[PDB]
């Protein structure tokens, strides 16, 4: 029927912290003036990538609990969700945030990248599926808090501590699919593909980095530093 | 080794 006092508090701390995100101007622009080649599109993507990493830390920091936790258990749980969120938050983005005239034009953009068709095929097919599910920013902000509080990602040395983040916003988000979808049983099973569909995207894009070379235009060294 | 996120979560 509805949430605990307790759960509110804890959602609104999550749904707080997720609407922070803002897409600067200058990357806006960047996709708007810009020329149309290969070499201008991958620095653009390159730039927004790197922005996602500064996004996500900050909405990381924010999350109930989060502070808490070990140090170096902290780093592992950012490194381990980076690319997970990163998707999770691009499949937003694409569906809902940007107008359909610069979504049509970074589509073009990631689309003539120089990036191959093995990565950008279940890229749009993550963000077609996702969009399909009609997700709230409650479903988006809780979703993107239980990728990243994964309690199963490696040098995890405290797991049952992240198990104690992990399984009340579970709850939460269960809970909102009874409140709102009482109708569709099946909703909060939707929700959950996601989650196992996000976590293909670790090898399709580790091998992407593996298929970048010093003699190429696309050889990031900070980005390949953040992903291993 | 990882400077970079060690930086930003450490920082404001
Ligand atoms: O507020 C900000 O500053 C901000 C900026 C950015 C994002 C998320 N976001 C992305 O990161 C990419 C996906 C990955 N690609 S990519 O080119 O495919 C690539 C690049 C390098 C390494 C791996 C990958 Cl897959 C780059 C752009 C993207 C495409 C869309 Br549409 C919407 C969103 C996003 C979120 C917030």
């Amino acid at each position: 029927m509805e949430l605990t006092p307790d759960q509110q508090t804890l959602l609104h701390f999550i749904m707080d912290s997720y609407n922070k995100q803002r897409m600067p101007q200058e990357i806006t622009n960047k996709i708007l003036k810009e020329a149309f080649s290969a070499e201008e599109n991958f620095l653009i993507l390159t730039e927004m990538a790197t922005n996602h990493v500064q996004v996500l830390v900050e909405f990381t920091k924010k999350l109930p609990g989060f502070q808490t936790l070990d140090h170096e258990d902290q780093i592992a749980l950012l490194k381990g969700s980076a690319v997970e969120a990163m998707f999770l938050r691009s499949a937003e983005i694409f569906n809902k945030k940007l107008p359909s005239g610069h979504s049509d034009l970074l589509e073009a953009r990631i689309r003539n990248s120089g990036i191959s068709d093995e990565y950008i095929t279940p890229m749009f097919s993550f963000y077609k599926s996702i969009g399909e599910l009609k997700m709230t920013q409650e479903e988006y902000a809780l979703l993107t808090a239980i990728v990243i509080l994964s309690p199963d990602r490696q040098y995890i040395k405290d797991r049952e501590a992240v198990e104690k983040l992990q399984e009340p916003l579970l709850d939460v988000l269960q809970k909102l699919c009874k409140i709102h979808q009482p109708e569709n049983p099946q909703h909060f099973a939707c929700l959950l593909g996601r989650l196992t569909e996000l976590r293909t995207f670790n090898h399709h894009h580790a091998e992407m980095l593996m298929s970048w070379r010093v003699n190429d235009h696309k050889f990031t060294p900070l980005l390949c530093e953040i992903w291993d | 080794d990882h400077q970079l996120l060690r930086y930003l979560l450490d920082k404001d």
